[PDB]
RNA sequence: GCUUGAGUCUCGUAGAGGGGGGUAGAAUUCCAGGUGUAGCGGUGAAAUGCGUAGAGAUCUGGAGGAAUACCGGUGGCGAAGGCGGCCCCCUGGACGAAGACUGACGCUCAGGUGCGAAAGCGUGGGGAGCAAACAGGAUUAGAUACCCUGGUAGUCCACGCCGUAAACGAUGUCGACUUGGAGGUUGUGCCGGCGUGGCUUCCGGAGCUAACGCGUUAAGUCGACCGCCUGGGGAGUACGGCCGCAAGGUUAAAACUCAAAUGAAUUGACGGGGG
């Protein structure tokens, strides 16, 4: 299968899919008992990875290609947790979308 | 810009010889040919302001050379403007 | 950045400059602001 | 360091010469800066144009993910 | 004027390219142009997918010709559904030497 | 008359210079399907918002607009404004090398004319993303804000108008002259060097300057012509003229009022500046 890690600044979503991108299971830092400051940490992403690895216990997946997307805390800790759960991490690939210019981004925050 | 072959014909037509490239008559005839050629460009490309600045320099330079030639020798001036179809 | 293997993944992402690119593209930078930082950094390395 | 194009005395880089051009792209397919490769400015501009033409003809990739 | 012309043909018309090359150069020669170089690179692997395809058949042509008949050739490339992509480029000079591919 | 200023010709060179047309790849959004299941999104923390009518995530296909990562650079080009994927067509300027040619044809320029960022205006298109206004959620004593979720003009295109910006080098144009040092970029000559041009960045000498600084790209030493200033405020306002569809632009006072206003630098003190 393929592990898709959506690592945003606020949250991490881990979706395990087959090799044709059909979803098998998923978990998130926000739905693993972390809100606010706690949701956007490497640990919350580690916990999300484990619970997602738990969510696809029935399919009996051995090998995982890993697809990392976005700038967030749970880039690495999610991948380690899949290795800790005992997947054959065959590939690590960054698929973070980069425009080749693209659209005007939102205005800067004056905080 | 004007081609080598079109330039060389003008130089021959209005010059003393093939190498009289500096004559006021030759210079004016060359500017006139390029000014006339570019009318087609600017008819199509009305907002080509940058290129038009180059055209207006050709117009101004021609005016200055014709003015020089007039007082230097009006007979040469009078023939030149007649041959090229210039009001002045 | 296609790929001890995890350290190799970190390094490939440093070299493509993935996170620097994403951080720079979070918010719009006016051309005046971009020129200003380009000058300030040009001056910096030149010291 | 040092510009190979001045060393060989090449007139142009040539978009067809993929062997050469592949030395001036990263693994991501990105054009490598002149400060890293030591290419001269004039040749870096010719190189960038060659790589862009090659990318258009699908002789090089734009990215590692197509 | 001197032009370098690359075109890519859909890989299920590799057999139509000998015709294409003959017909396109008849246009050049008939309008009193030179063919300076003509190379058929054959089917190559694309660096990225073009319209689902992973391969295409490349032809290179260096040509001296009037502007007018090269304009005719690009419109031929436009509507010919076999021709998936093409580049026409001005060169300063005629090129006759073998390309780095061949 | 002359050829040294200024031009012309020949051959090349670099360039995001301009106008027009075409095309590529990345990404965002939307639409249609597949898989899948309870969250997603957002913040300092939240909430509004979105989601079991199946979101978010992931995959496939499609639509559409706008912008062109890397290259990229005190890099380049342009009178300034400005100009950045790739390809073609039309086109302007600059520079160099050899000679030849014209023979002061030059410089500057009130009035005049043209060009002129962004916003804005008119008509017709277009509209992904962004986003004045606006709406809701927060924050707060209040919060017509900053922050969050949305979002219309607009931003895009064609044609016309507007004519302004800290439109700045806050430095008018042209020419001559006057120690150096270190870079960049772009020609070219002779044998990795040694020459000869153009453009450009930084430091600094004399000199200049209130000082700060400028310093062969002068703010030095001179010449030509133009524009402009004459205490602060009232005021770039009023009235009149001209221009503009409008918004407004432009030209431009007076009464009254104050004894200052101002520049640079110095010592402190202070900072929700740094060490
Ligand atoms: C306004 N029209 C322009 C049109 O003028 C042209 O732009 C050229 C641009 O192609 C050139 O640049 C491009 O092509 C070069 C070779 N010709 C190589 C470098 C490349 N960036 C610039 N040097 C000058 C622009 N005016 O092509 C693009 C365009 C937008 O259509
Ligand atoms: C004032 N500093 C200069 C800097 O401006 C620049 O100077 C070059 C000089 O190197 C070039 O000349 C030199 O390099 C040439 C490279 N093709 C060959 C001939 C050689 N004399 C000149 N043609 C132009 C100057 N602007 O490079 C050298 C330098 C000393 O750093
Ligand atoms: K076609
Ligand atoms: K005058
Ligand atoms: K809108
Ligand atoms: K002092
Ligand atoms: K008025
Ligand atoms: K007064
Ligand atoms: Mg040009
Ligand atoms: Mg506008
Ligand atoms: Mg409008
Ligand atoms: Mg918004
Ligand atoms: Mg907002
Ligand atoms: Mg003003
Ligand atoms: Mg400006
Ligand atoms: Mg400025
Ligand atoms: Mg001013
Ligand atoms: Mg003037
Ligand atoms: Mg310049
Ligand atoms: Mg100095
Ligand atoms: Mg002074
Ligand atoms: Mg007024």
């Amino acid at each position: 299968g393929v592990a898709h890690i959506h690592a945003s600044f606020n949250n991490t979503i881990v979706t395990i899919t087959d090799r044709q991108g059909n979803a098998l299971g998923w978990a998130t830092a926000g739905g693993s008992g972390f809100r606010g400051s706690r949701k956007s940490t490497p640990f919350a992403a580690q916990v999300a990875a484990e619970r997602c690895a738990d969510a696809v216990k029935e399919y009996g997946i051995k090998n995982l290609e890993v697809m990392v997307k976005g700038p967030g805390p749970g880039r690495e800790s999610t991948i380690r947790a899949l290795n800790a759960a005992g997947f054959r991490i065959t590939n690590i690939t960054d698929v973070t979308p980069i425009p080749h210019x693209g659209c005007r981004p939102p205005k800067k925050r004056r905080v | 810009s004007l081609s080598t072959e079109a330039t060389a014909k003008i130089v021959s037509e209005f010059g003393r010889d093939a190498n009289d490239t500096g004559s006021t008559e030759v210079q004016v005839a060359l500017l006139t040919a390029q000014i006339n050629h570019l009318q087609g460009h600017f008819a199509e490309h009305k907002k080509d302001h940058h290129s038009r600045r180059g055209l207006l320099r050709m117009v101004s330079q021609r005016r200055k050379l014709l003015d020089y030639l007039k007082r230097k020798d009006v007979a040469r001036y009078t023939q030149l403007i007649e041959r090229l179809g210039l009001r002045r | 950045p296609v790929i001890v293997a995890l350290r190799r993944f970190k390094r490939s992402c440093e070299k493509a400059g993935v996170l620097a690119e994403v951080r720079r593209r979070e918010f719009y930078e006016k051309p005046t602001t971009e020129r200003k930082r380009a000058k300030a950094s040009a001056v910096k390395r030149h010291a | 360091k040092f510009c190979r194009f001045t060393a060989e005395g090449v007139q142009e880089i040539d978009y067809k010469d993929i062997a050469t051009l592949k030395n001036y792209i990263t693994e991501s397919g990105k054009i490598v800066p002149s400060r890293i490769t030591g290419t001269r400015a004039k040749y870096q501009r010719q190189l960038a144009r060659a790589i862009k033409r090659a990318r258009y003809l699908s002789l090089l990739p734009y990215t590692d993910r197509h | 004027r001197h032009y370098e012309i690359v075109f890519m043909v859909h890989p299920d018309q590799s057999e139509q390219v000998p015709g294409m090359i003959e017909r396109y150069t008849a246009a050049i020669t008939g309008a009193e142009g030179k063919i300076h170089r003509l190379e058929d690179w054959g089917r190559r692997q694309l660096a990225y997918p073009i319209n689902k395809l992973h391969k295409a058949h490349y032809v290179l042509m260096n040509v001296e010709a009037p502007q007018e008949v090269i304009d005719e050739l690009e419109t031929t490339f436009r509507f010919n559904d076999a021709v998936i992509r093409s580049m026409v480029m001005r060169t300063k000079h005629a090129v006759t030497e073998a390309s780095p591919m061949v």
